[PDB]
RNA sequence: AGAUCUUGGUGGUAGUAGCAAAUAUUCAAACGAGAACUUUGAAGGCCGAAGUGGAGAAGGGUUCCAUGUGAACAGCAGUUGA
RNA sequence: UCUGGGUCGGGGUUUCGUACGUAGCAGAGCAGCUCCCUCGCUGCGAUCUAUUGAAAGUCAGCCCUCGACACAAGGGUUUGU
């Protein structure tokens, strides 16, 4: 369906931006039933919501 | 038969000649989609996401000159649709395009 | 036709046959092969076909 | 135990992107 | 079928092809095309350009 | 199109007994085949196909 | 019948001008009667810390937040929305 | 059709200018090994040389293929002295 709320809540719980929130494209229905920050906490631990790593900005070339 | 799969190489450079910079990559996927409707006859063409990554690998304007794809004419017998066959085109990485023929590939 | 430009006998000495698909500089295939000499495509052709 | 086919399908779920993207560490369903 | 002249590149120049350059000091050159002419006018040495006849017989 | 080289036979000209180059057009002309005959008649309104 | 008359309505123009300031979108999937525009994922880009970021004063006044509708409005659409 | 025309491939032409990799007692030199060696060996090093007139592109409105592959006697709307 629509996961505009779920991505915003996971952005706040994970303390990252909405850039770094990864919702499972396959378990969309599971996440769509998560209307509260507690459910988002459970889904983060369940692996359905993942914090993506920082995009690499290497300083090796400068070094 | 009608559930065959084949392996082509599409001269993208020929089909995107003259197109402007901000449209070469989008026109590439229209040309691959139009290619798959010709050699397979199916109005339903699905482009693999890895194939979409190959076309956009060098940005929006420096589309690769040649691409090695694989057209598979599979059955649409999963729902109700006006088409009974779709063609799923994937991406075949190659290290050379010399002497590459359109080859029938076993399933 | 009565002008001297008309009825003037045309005697061709040379006809250009260099490539018009660019700035061609050879007249015949044989002249190009002679000037350049063997290439890589000519070496590996007889490397396999003896 | 994991067999060859289980490892093959494991490769699908653990790759969630292209080259350079992180791997999927887990996927556990609980109620 | 006229005289065949030779370029900056040493290639054979046929009638109707290329240009002829007459410097004020009296020396006259001929060039096959604008690539050879520009190379000469930029004072680039023909013996350091790989596709030149002078390079291929030096090496 | 191409160009040729020919001697000139124009007395009193700067190019008499000289070689000149001239652009030429090549027009491929395979033989034509006759497959009919038309007759016309002259009328006070013009020629009409008889 | 007039008053560049007052008020209301209606034409031709005319399916016309136009919907061209600030680089840019694409693939797959889901929900759905319906997807260029919604959402998710992948990619390619932009703002480039004097930001298209994060917070306030004045002003607005409920626009805030959930759920639902798809009439009208958002000068295309919309399953989206101040 | 004595097939057809496509799509790839090949050849030709042509444009630029000699690819990656490997090799070199080539290289301004520098840093480490000196029972070592009697002039050497281990790394860094732009650049040079050979492989290599090589690499790459070339109809999309270039030329010739008869090599590969599939496809093509099909669709729709009309028309009568
Ligand atoms: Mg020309
Ligand atoms: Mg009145
Ligand atoms: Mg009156
Ligand atoms: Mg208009
Ligand atoms: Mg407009
Ligand atoms: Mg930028
Ligand atoms: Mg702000
Ligand atoms: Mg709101
Ligand atoms: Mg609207
Ligand atoms: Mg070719």
């Amino acid at each position: 369906s629509m996961l505009r709320l779920q991505k915003r809540l996971a952005s706040s719980v994970l303390r990252c931006g909405k850039k770094k929130v990864w919702l499972d494209p396959n378990e969309t229905n599971e996440i769509a039933n998560a209307n509260s920050r507690q459910q988002i906490r459970k889904l983060i631990k369940d692996g359905l919501i993942i914090r993506k790593p920082v995009t690499v900005h290497s300083r090796a070339r400068c070094r | 038969n009608e559930v065959v799969t084949r392996e082509y190489t599409i001269n993208i450079h020929k089909r995107i000649h003259g197109v402007g910079f901000k449209k070469r990559a989008p026109r590439a996927l229209k040309e691959i989609r139009k290619f798959a409707m010709k050699e397979m006859g199916t109005p339903d063409v699905r482009i693999d996401t890895r194939l979409n990554k190959a076309v956009w690998a060098k940005g929006i304007r420096n589309v690769p000159y040649r691409i090695r794809v694989r057209l598979s004419r599979k059955r649409n017998e999963d729902e109700d649709s006006p088409n009974k066959l779709y063609t799923l085109v994937t991406y075949v990485p190659v290290t050379t395009f010399k002497n590459l023929q359109t080859v029938n590939v076993d399933e | 036709q009565t002008k001297r430009r008309a009825l003037e006998k045309i005697d061709l000495k040379f006809i250009d046959t260099t490539s018009k698909f660019g700035h061609g500089r050879f007249q015949t295939m044989e002249e190009k092969k002679a000037f350049m000499g063997p290439l890589k495509k000519d070496r590996i052709a007889k490397e396999e076909g003896a | 135990i994991m067999n060859q086919e289980k490892l093959a399908k494991l490769q699908a779920q653990v790759r969630i992107g292209g080259k350079g993207t992180a791997r999927r560490k887990k996927k556990v369903v609980h109620r | 079928m006229k005289v065949e002249l030779c370029s900056f590149s040493g290639y054979k120049i046929y009638p109707g092809h290329g240009r002829r350059y007459a410097r004020t000091d009296g020396k006259v050159f001929q060039f096959l095309n604008a690539k050879c002419e520009s190379a000469f006018l930029s004072k680039r040495n023909p013996r350091q350009i790989n596709w030149t006849v002078l390079y291929r017989r030096k090496h | 199109m191409t160009h040729i080289v020919r001697e000139v036979d124009r007395p009193g000209s700067k190019v008499n007994k000289k070689e000149v180059v001239e652009a030429v057009t090549i027009v491929e002309t395979p033989p034509m085949v006759v497959v009919g005959i038309v007759g016309y008649v002259e009328t006070p309104r013009g020629l009409r196909t008889f």
